[PDB]
């Protein structure tokens, strides 16, 4: 698909259809973390692959690599008496991209 | 990272003795080969031509060959070269136009003479190369102009120069020529996103042909050929089991890039092996390019001795030899032995004797046993000469009959041959250990298959797999037997015979040493089957025919190289193993070098083939011709690196006529861009009138014209010129024919001049045909020198038939002061030589037809395009994303 130039398009099409994607079949080490606030943008919304492109001598080269680590995180909600009933609602949602 | 290099038991771990690599061993082999012949020729009286046996450095030659691949045989230009020029008289109505191509051709080479064939061949080669160089170009970013709502090509891109003609002519013709000039347009000039500009210009045929051929080749070779080359490289790397990275190649091509590819990977192997007397050079190149680098490893010292207590140790039978240390000569002999082992049929060993060296007699006896287990003399190939086999058999006989312990019963046989006896309490027949090359009883390959065929190789000419002593490389990963069960036939029989003869300690030593021996031979097999696979390896038919020719003593095309070793070298070699550590430095570049070498050889062969027929076409010019003459002519105009490769063993001092003639007629060829252009250049040059060489030269007595100048203006307007160029050859009935032999015979007898004058006074023509001549072109404004007007086709020194001749165009100029009969003389002036050429070199043309020459299509890329060469990208490590079939 990278050779035909359809990798990113195919991934976007699959994700927009509410489906699931599995990369390979290699065992992956699992870490466990706990959070009391909104987690950073690394563990949250982090692609499990890398896709690079270079050009040498008029020829295009592509590099595709799969990650070997994953993270299971538990997010705990803390609220305060001054919060309004619609304080946590945002105009647009925040996306998460990993399930274990 | 290599699974076969993982050691889990200290049996195979030992000290490091030395190291060697490909670049050292190649020059070492060359030095030994040349030293042998120099010593032999010095020791005895001989009679031959003096040849200096030097040794070159192969690294510089390989670097030069690699650098040769970056050259380009094409150019990128903005405008084409000017092809037509004009000359103006006093007239303001007519001019005369000249094709500059023939003018530039007339001066390109040396003068063709009668008795110098090599210069003739050199001149022909230079003319052909000049055509190829002139005709190969690509147009890029030409100038244009906007006019009348469309694109118009500028006058500078057309191949016509006529600026000096405008100021003389009148107003109406100026308007006409301006409109005609503005009438040259670019097709599809009013559409955006156009990729290329197409227009009409003027050009000459021999270079237009080359331009069309190059454009077609550029259009044809594209992504598919690159994919095929990368796929073949992938298969070769799969066989050689190299490691790939995560980066892959994609067939995406930009919209503003044009690829130029000049070479192909699946090289025809025959082109390499067709060169006469080239076995040694091929072997040297194979060693230099494909041999890995490693180190020599000694066996574990615990194998021969075990210490039960701090005070008591067992003693090995050969403890005195193990304490020895090799000198320089013995180490060189060990290197020779391993080099002979790695190349089965191409290097053969022989015994060396030195009167000044003194050694213990036991050394020869032990070497006799070792050699039977180390070498191969089987029914497929051999590693040693028949004399060496006889010496080893005698040594084994002497060792067996020498009993330094209790004697045992022995029965001798009727014949006197060595090893013809039965020994021991159990009568063991020792006759099977005598050499027999038809079946190979006494050595490795006794009852084993040492040559097999598995799967179609990437190189089509070498399909064999070598299996020394029946072991396979895969046994180092997935064994098929226990450690105590590793054995083969000859070694087992040797141990049984040793036990039968009462030498128990030696048998125990060899039984302990056996697994090390088999592992060594398995590693050698792995080296031979994978790393050394190249086009320089010997093809299958020659490998199969090597041994029967050695037995029968017949002539051999690929004669094996014979090297000399000493007795103790056998013992030193049996206690060593070769452990590769790194691959060769230029393993991944070798196919490109191979392709460059093949392409150069192919273009040389094409040139020689086309030059071979000149003697048959024109017998009178090449009387003293030889094949060696055009051989030297072609080699003098060839890259030096290829000649250096092809002269690695000084083979050019020994080739004869028959070898050259047999090589030039073999049909193998290797396609390339350079060959594609060379073929077209030769095809264009096959017409000799395009090389400005002709034989249509005539003699005829003619008067120089003397017009009457009654009206100066009218005579000026008419335009007047004189030439000896014939517009049509004379009639057959009015011409007599001469020949080189007839002319020479009549000149010797002294009747040539009288016959010529008798013919001339009869107002007839004579033709000096049969011999090519060099033709020059000249233009004259006033009366020319007398040696040009009255030149003759022949000259005296007993005459020279071939002489360069000139075609002159005389232009008449008059002024207003000339009397109406001012240029008539009392006596005529005579001119003899005339030349007929069926080409329109110079033409007197009216002004209205000056633009009539623009009639050839040109196609030029726009400024936003890029032209880049991708030949250097054909490396071994590249893996493409979408695999090919």
């Amino acid at each position: 698909q990278a050779n035909m130039g359809q990798f990113r398009a195919a991934l976007r099409r699959i994700m927009d259809d509410d489906d699931w994607v599995r990369f390979g079949g290699v065992l992956r080490t699992v870490r466990v973390k706990f959070y009391d606030a909104r987690p950073p943008d690394d563990v949250l919304q982090g692609l499990p692959f890398s896709y690079d492109t270079n050009e040498r001598g008029g020829l295009a080269y592509a590099t595709i690599k799969y990650a070997t680590e994953t993270t299971i995180f538990y997010l705990i909600y803390n609220v305060e008496f001054s919060n309004t009933p619609d304080s946590l609602v945002l105009i647009n949602p925040t996306y998460t991209m990993t399930k274990v | 990272q290599r699974p076969e290099r993982i050691k889990t038991t200290p049996y195979l771990e030992g000290d490091v003795l030395s190291s060697d690599s490909g670049p050292l061993l190649s020059v070492f082999a060359l030095q030994e080969i040349m030293q042998k012949v120099r010593q032999v020729q010095a020791d005895y009286m001989t009679a031959t031509r003096e040849v200096d046996f030097t040794v070159p450095d192969v690294q510089k030659i390989l670097d030069d060959i690699k650098a040769l691949a970056a050259e380009q045989v094409y150019k990128i230009v903005k405008v084409p070269s000017i092809s037509f020029r004009h000359i103006v008289m006093q007239s303001r109505d007519r001019v005369l136009r000249v094709d500059t191509y023939y003018e530039e051709m007339s001066q390109v080479g040396d003068v063709i003479t009668e008795d110098e064939p090599e210069k003739f061949y050199s001149t022909i080669i230079k003319k052909v190369r000049f055509i190829r160089g002139k005709g190969s170009f690509i147009l890029h970013d030409i100038p244009t102009r906007d006019h009348r709502g469309m694109e118009v090509a500028e006058p500078e891109v057309l191949g016509v120069e006529f600026k000096n003609v405008l100021p003389v002519l009148t107003a109406e013709h100026r308007a006409m020529i301006q409109n005609a000039l503005d009438g040259s347009i670019i097709e599809n000039g009013n559409v955006a996103t156009r990729d290329v500009d197409v227009f009409i210009g003027a050009c000459s045929e021999p270079v237009y042909r080359i331009y069309n051929r190059l454009q077609g080749y550029i259009e044809a070779v594209q992504l598919q050929e690159l994919r095929n080359s990368i796929g073949w490289l992938e298969r070769l790397g799969h066989r050689k089991r190299i490691t790939y990275s995560q980066e892959v190649l994609t067939d995406f091509r930009r919209q503003d890039t044009i690829w130029v590819l000049a070479l192909q990977l699946p090289v025809n192997p025959q082109v390499v092996w067709d060169v006469p007397r080239s076995s040694i050079a091929n072997l040297i190149m194979n060693i230099a390019t494909c041999l890995p680098t490693g180190e020599y490893i000694a066996p574990n010292p615990r194998i021969s001795s075990i210490t039960l207590t701090q005070r008591i140790t067992t003693t090995g039978p050969f403890a005195i030899l193990t304490g020895s240390t090799p000198t320089a000569q013995q180490l060189n002999d060990v290197r020779k032995i391993y080099l002979a082992l790695m190349f089965p049929g191409q290097i053969i060993l022989d015994l060396k004797i030195d009167p000044g060296e003194r050694m213990d007699p036991a050394v020869r006896m032990v070497a006799g046993v070792v050699g039977h287990l180390l070498f191969t003399a089987g029914g497929r190939f051999t590693n040693l000469t028949q004399n060496m086999a006889r010496q080893l058999d005698i040594a084994l006989n002497d060792y067996l009959l020498y009993m330094y312990n209790t004697r045992v019963q022995v029965n001798y046989g009727p014949t006197g041959e060595p090893l013809d006896f039965q020994i021991g309490r159990n009568q063991y027949d020792c006759n099977v250990f005598r050499a027999d090359f038809a079946t190979g009883t006494g050595y490795n390959g006794w009852a084993t298959i040492d040559v097999e065929y598995r799967e179609p190789a990437p190189y089509v000419h070498a399909q064999r797999y070598i299996r020394y002593c029946g072991i396979d490389s895969r046994e180092l990963i997935n064994p098929t037997t226990y450690g105590i069960g590793m054995t083969y036939h000859c070694y087992n029989e040797m141990l049984r015979m040793l036990v039968a003869a009462g030498k128990d300690s030696e048998a125990a030593y060899f039984r302990s040493m056996l697994p090390f021996h088999m592992v060594r031979f398995a590693r050698i097999n792995q080296i031979i089957n994978e790393d050394l696979h190249s086009v320089f390896s010997l093809p299958d038919d020659m490998f199969n025919a090597l041994l029967p020719d050695l037995i029968a003593g017949a002539h051999q095309n690929a004669d094996p190289v014979v090297l000399d070793v000493s007795w103790i070298s056998l013992w030193f070699a049996f206690n060593r193993s070769f452990e590769p550590t790194h691959r060769n430095e230029m393993l991944e570049v070798a196919p490109l070098i191979e392709s460059v070498y093949a392409s150069e050889l192919s273009v040389m062969k094409v040139d020689m083939r086309h030059l071979s027929l000149m003697q048959r076409r024109f017998p009178d010019v090449l009387i003293q011709a030889r094949p060696s003459h055009f051989w030297k002519a072609v080699l003098n105009d060839s890259p030096e690196a290829v000649k250096a490769v092809m002269n690695l063993s000084h083979s050019h001092n020994f080739i004869n006529i028959r070898d050259m003639m047999r090589w030039v007629m073999l049909p193998s060829l290797q396609p390339s861009l350079k060959l594609a252009l060379e073929e077209e250049a030769w095809a264009a040059a096959n017409d000799f009138e395009d090389l400005m060489l002709t034989d249509q030269v005539y003699m005829h007595r003619d008067m120089l014209p003397e017009p009457r100048l009654d009206d100066i203006e009218r005579f000026r307007q008419e335009g007047f010129y004189y030439t000896n160029m014939l517009e049509a050859p004379p009639e057959i009935d009015r011409v007599v024919q001469y020949t080189y032999e007839i002319a020479r015979l009549q000149a010797n007898m002294g009747q040539f001049r009288a016959a010529l004058r008798r013919i001339m006074d009869d107002d007839d023509w004579v033709r000096f045909g049969g011999v090519l001549r060099t033709v020059r072109v000249k233009f004259y404004d006033a009366r020319p020198p007398d040696d040009v007007l009255q030149g003759l086709p022949f000259s005296y020194d007993t005459i020279k038939y071939a002489t360069e001749t000139t075609i002159f165009y005389l232009i008449y100029n008059v002024e207003f002061s000339n009397t109406p009969d001012s240029l008539v003389l009392i006596n005529p002036t005579y001119t003899m030589t005339k030349v007929f050429i069926n080409k329109r070199i110079v033409e007197r043309v009216r002004v209205g037809q000056i633009l009539a020459v623009l009639n050839r299509r040109f196609v030029a890329y726009k400024g936003k395009m890029r032209i880049m060469d991708i030949t250097q990208s054909l490396k071994m490590g590249t893996k493409l994303a979408a695999p090919t079939v």
